[PDB]
DNA sequence: GTGCCGAGGCCGCTCAATTGGTCGTAGACAGCTCTAGCACCGCTTAAACGCACGTACGGATTCTCCCCCGCGTTTTAACCGCCAAGGGGATTACTCCCTAGTCTCCAGGCACGTGTCAGAT
DNA sequence: ATCTGACACGTGCCTGGAGACTAGGGAGTAATCCCCTTGGCGGTTAAAACGCGGGGGAGAATCCGTACGTGCGTTTAAGCGGTGCTAGAGCTGTCTACGACCAATTGAGCGGCCTCGGCAC
């Protein structure tokens, strides 16, 4: 489940807007299934002679699921998050 | 619609033109629970006797059914308007189902 | 659809089939609309129960719980986000009638 | 190099990175999962749940409500053409 | 169709009625290979510059396109026949595409 | 479909658009039918190439092979039984024109 | 691939009928994709507690994918093959 | 306990059990695959490809041809309503 | 304005997440080889485009039929609360069936090359 | 009748396929707690089914302009074929970055239970 992760972003984006418990469960169920469809995409594009999912595989898998404007804005946000993790570890 | 809590839009022999406006404002299921439980146990009884159905499983079975049924009827309305007609007939629903499975 | 309804078994009431049309936005409905609508729900419930029964049977249980239908729902490649919990049906929910 | 808390705080994210790593590894889709792939999938969910929450929050405020309901989520997704292409096959409110 | 040693089964100019029976007997694809390669490289030029396309990949790309296009048009013919008309128009094809994606 | 064609790019010829309608069993074709046909073939090839290119990028190759298209075909959940081997092109094959 | 196995079946059913080489490759790709759909169905129908696939998992997976008369005849053939294998180990 | 033959010969199946087990085990679905699941999967493929080959052979014989082609395999599928539902989403080669 | 039940807040209770090491191991990189994809010219020639003639057809119009929306009445069954018995889902502990792993052996299907006859013309 | 070149056949082999302990885990079984399911009863009463005028939507018939079938010729380019080049796949051989596994620890997120305020009439 992703209930506490979704509520924190709502507090950051909309400080005066809360979320129902039933609506939060549907948002968490979207977030779980969003990670599942990307995970299937990462395995499918991965070559058969490999056994590791790198960061580049998740980059290209999300570009197929997210078309045009969303896919372009996604790739910039992933790489910025990755390079923050690479210098703060 | 007949359960407790909320989720009902409008009652009292409300007219058909108002019914389209009201039904887009509600969020509850529109098939009765007791008739759906009798239906759900009857399908299982034809294949396996003495099957209990959970209350949580009954709600999620009904949500999938109406969401597929409304999606079919929305596709049936498109073919009706494509034939320059405003009344959904029996052949329009059969054509709408045939266009995706067949 | 046309011949999936049979006499002897319980079906949807006639008024609730017209309510399913009004949720879709239709204004006029023919008098022979109940037979295809009753057929499709009886087909979809027969499809969902048949998948759910084999998931329950393979786990050596006797009660169809929420995990059996969830495995039945995504076996048909249909994503479901309305998973019920113990707090379901509170004031206005997606599970009430 | 330093730790100063959890992985999600290190990558400056709000979706838990370690929970998304459990999604990849226990999926069974691959034998080995790199640490950089878990952070990338965490940023995948975090951005596009941010897009849904931003549109649902604006839809809830337009209806003079301070709590997001399931109807506001459905109206926000349908009003966006690009968001509907991803989760349009899903089941919302029957 | 213009490829050597292909089962085209068509003999020069034919009428519209005879073209339906002839095309139901053949198995070859009906878009020329040179113009399909030209389109295949042109779209790939917008993403990755100087990408070579294998001949085996071109055959699988064309087969998927033919089967998906014919399946749409068979669905587009049903909407035309459901509206008591015998002429497939531009609205019928756009309706058939919208009924599955949208 | 409606506006997926752009002036400046090579497109499907008009007689090839009509042959697509003949294989679908259509007896009469409108004169404005060439525009949605050209859009849909252009749209499906744009979808197929875009999925196949990122399959090539992850494998660090520069030529689109048959495996990259096959992985692009199964990514759209569309099974393909037409696999061109080295014996393709023999006589009346399905991969010919 | 299943090229040799499917060719030997055609000799048993129709002794005077051959098969195109291109037709044999398509029939083999049907066999691989039929194996993929049943195996993915068997993984789905397993409970979360169990981790291995027994014969009962494949039997129920074939019943779901194959409708009505084909599904009932499937279980009879699969069970008879297992019981024959279980006595000639 | 019969060492005179292979797994397919022990179960009297023409579909090789070893190749069907390779599809099941190396699908990335589960860690452990039993012996009985390999035999059962081979029998399920064998019975219904016997159904396709029986319909394709009758279609080829009715066309006065002794060789089964792609069109004969295709024409056998829509002539059976039960067989068409399994592979209706498949690309039958243009 | 007013009843009300659900999100927020507060109290414990874990076991998921984290660090720190060792260990093998899998992808990055370089270099050699050679199958195959691009290009082009000749030439062919099937095929696409355009144009004139004409006929079928979808749109427009009027008219008529019939059946479905609207309203009133009556029967009836879905649903509250609240009840109770109990069937089977979790949970834990014991026992043991078998299957991944490792080593050994072997022969069966697949590629290469060649005859020859099923089918298109 | 006459090709032809694709399928059937023969050969080399090496990598797929099978056989024999091992033991550790996961499947199966059984007892026990108690959570949630079935059954139902008084009463509601809102919803469902039924019946009756009445008008709007669909069907039928007629007419016609114009958009498409269809020969006919002109025009353009797809393909054989053969050629040649060479960009780049395939495979081999390190080796170093890097992920799994195991020991230990703790507090972030989990549930249970009040409690006041936002949504519904």
């Amino acid at each position: 489940n992703f209930r506490l992760g979704l509520r924190n972003m709502l507090a950051q984006i909309h400080p005066d807007i809360s979320v129902q418990t039933e609506a939060l469960s549907e948002l968490s169920n979207i977030a779980v299934f969003l990670g599942k469809k990307i995970s299937h995409g990462a395995v499918t594009l991965l070559p058969e002679g490999t056994k590791t999912i790198k960061s580049s595989a998740v980059l290209l898998a999300a570009g197929d699921l997210y078309g045009k404007d969303l896919g372009r804005h996604a790739v910039g946000e992933m790489t910025k998050a990755v390079t923050r993790y690479g210098s703060a570890k | 619609c007949r359960q407790k809590g909320a989720g009902s839009a409008g009652t009292g022999s409300e007219t058909n033109s108002q019914e389209v406006r009201s039904q887009m404002r509600s969020t509850c299921l529109i098939i009765p629970k007791e008739r759906f439980r009798t239906m759900a146990k009857e399908i299982s009884k034809k294949e396996g006797h003495d099957v209990h159905i959970a209350e949580a499983a009954l709600d999620m079975l009904q949500v999938i059914v109406e969401s597929c049924t409304v999606r079919l009827l929305e596709k049936a309305l498109v073919i009706t308007y494509s034939g320059k007609r405003t009344r959904v007939t029996s052949k329009d629903i059969e054509t709408a189902f045939m266009l995706e499975h067949g | 659809l046309a011949d999936h309804v049979s006499v002897g078994e319980t079906q949807i009431p006639k008024a609730s089939t017209q309510h399913l049309l009004r949720k879709a936005g239709s204004l006029s409905a023919a008098g022979d609309t109940e037979v295809p609508i009753r057929g499709f729900v009886h087909m979809k419930l027969h499809k969902l129960v048949q998948k759910s029964l084999l998931a329950m049977q393979l786990a050596k249980r006797k009660t169809i719980m929420k995990s059996d239908v969830k495995k039945a729902a995504e076996l048909m490649h249909l994503p479901v986000f309305a998973i019920p919990t113990k707090d379901s049906g509170a004031k206005g929910s997606v599970f009430l009638s | 190099e330093s730790k100063e808390g959890s992985r999600s705080s290190k990558a400056k994210l709000q979706i838990s990175v370690a929970r998304s790593e459990r999604l990849l590894r226990e999926h069974g889709g691959c034998s080995r999962v790199s640490e950089g792939a878990a952070v990338a999938l965490a940023a995948a969910i975090e951005y596009f749940m941010g897009e849904v929450l931003e549109l649902a929050g604006n839809a809830a405020r337009d209806s003079k409500k301070v709590r997001i309901s399931v109807k506001h989520i459905t109206l926000a997704i349908q009003n966006d053409a690009a968001l509907f292409a991803v989760v349009g096959k899903g089941v919302f409110s029957g």
